[PDB]
This record gives structure tokens, C-alpha cells and sequence, in this order.
RNA sequence: GAGGCAGUUUCUGGUACUC
RNA sequence: GAGUGCCAGAAGCUGCCUC
């Protein structure tokens, strides 16, 4: 019905694997009314980025980021 | 591995962590942390952070992370 | 396009009227099987309790029993 | 079936800063 | 009229844990 955010996928891929997870909101820019986010994340070694004009989206594209990065490991 | 907010909430069941809420143009939450071995503090720039922040400072003054 | 709860409503009758709220579960009651959850509400001086098999049940007719109370007052 | 923690989508109310 | 932050609230969905 309902797809999985990317930020979900994240947090559950690196439950799977003990990997440490932690967003972060990196900084600020612009006036208040055209605000632009960056969150950087890191899950154990790997890295992503993203941007966006509200704090939801940047985390979803640094979500989407790490996800091309951990597409590359062995399954179970 | 787990969130962490969780792994403390998992990590205590050996013997339930208690926290409570204290009092600029960029104005700040800070929120406590009480496990009765030691207490901890955390900031954050909204009260979800806030709460993540003072548990990875728990589970540093406990040794895992 | 969402209704709204009779939870969410007793929040902004409340804040417009400048009274306090606090919903608070009273107890679990019965067998570990047949357990009922009671929550019991205060809006000022009116009052309204609700019981269910769960705790969100259970909230939701607090705050109906309020609101019925709060259907007899002035307008102004 | 119930409880907890987390994540997320949508919607509601309020508020602050700015155009 | 608009943007973003923050607080509160509701419904849905996912993950993990307990009974």
C-alpha cells in the first residue's frame, strides 16, 4: 500500500547489521523565508548528503545518497 | 546498532530510564537523563534531538559506543 | 482531507478558552487477559472519563464525555 | 490481542522569525 | 498572501523489543 521512506530503509538496513546510524543536520543557509538545509548521515563508514528547503527533505536525500552506497555490500 | 534511544531503553533491562525536561536568537531544548548510576544531559535545536543526544551521552558514560 | 478527533478538538476549544488540559491514564483494570484501560480528563472544572481495551480507545471517550459538557456553554 | 521505543506519510491547532 | 523553524494533537504505515 504504502511505500518505506528512505529514512526507514536506512535506520532497518543498519539494525540488520549493527551499524552505528546518526543524522545530522550540517548547517543553514539564506534568509528565513528561503531556508536551505543540508543533513549529512553517516552508517558505520559510509556517507551521504542531500539539501532541500526544509529539514525533512535533505534528510531524505542524504537517506537516498547512503542508499546508492550500501547497495554494494554481501546479503546475509 | 539500534537507535540510540532504544539501546538504552534495552541495555537497562539487565536490572527503565527516566528523563525530565529543563529550561537566544537560536533558542535550545535540553533534556535530562536519570538511569539512578549517573545522570546526563543532551541539547538539540528541537526536543527530538534532544532526547537522542542525551541517551548517546548515557550510553558513552556506560562505554558501548 | 482528515476529520478531526474529538481528542484533537478538546485541545482547541481548550486553548481558545485559556484553560488548562491533562489527560492521564487512571488504570488498568482486570485480568492480564480482559485488561481495561481508564483515562480520565481535566478541562477546568469539567471532567469526563472513558474506558476501553485499549489505551487510544479509551482517551477517545475521555475526550467525547468533555466534549459533551463543553457543548453547554456560551459561545461569546 | 495489549504495552513500550523508534522511523515515517498525511492532516489539525497554535506560535515565532522573514518576504 | 507566502516560506521555514518550533510546540501540541490525531489517523495511517514500517521496524525492533516485552507480555
Amino acid at each position: 500500500h504504502m511505500n518505506k521512506s528512505e529514512i526507514s530503509q536506512v535506520f532497518e538496513i543498519a539494525l540488520k547489521r549493527n551499524l552505528p546510524v546518526n543524522f545530522e543536520v550540517a548547517r543553514e543557509s539564506g534568509p528565513p523565508h528561503m531556508k536551505n538545509f543540508v543533513t549529512k548521515v553517516s552508517v558505520g563508514e559510509f556517507v551521504g548528503e542531500g539539501e532541500g528547503k526544509s529539514k525533512k527533505i535533505s534528510k531524505k536525500n542524504a537517506a537516498i545518497a547512503v542508499l546508492e552506497e550500501l547497495k554494494k555490500l554481501p546479503p546475509l | 546498532g539500534i537507535n540510540p534511544i532504544s539501546r538504552l531503553a534495552q541495555i537497562q533491562q539487565a536490572k527503565e530510564p527516566e528523563y525530565t525536561l529543563l529550561t537566544p536568537r537560536r533558542r535550545e531544548f535540553v533534556m535530562q537523563v536519570k538511569v539512578g548510576n549517573h545522570t546526563a544531559e543532551g541539547t538539540g535545536t528541537n526536543k527530538k534531538v534532544a532526547k537522542r543526544n542525551a541517551a548517546e551521552n548515557m550510553l558513552e558514560i556506560l562505554g558501548f559506543k
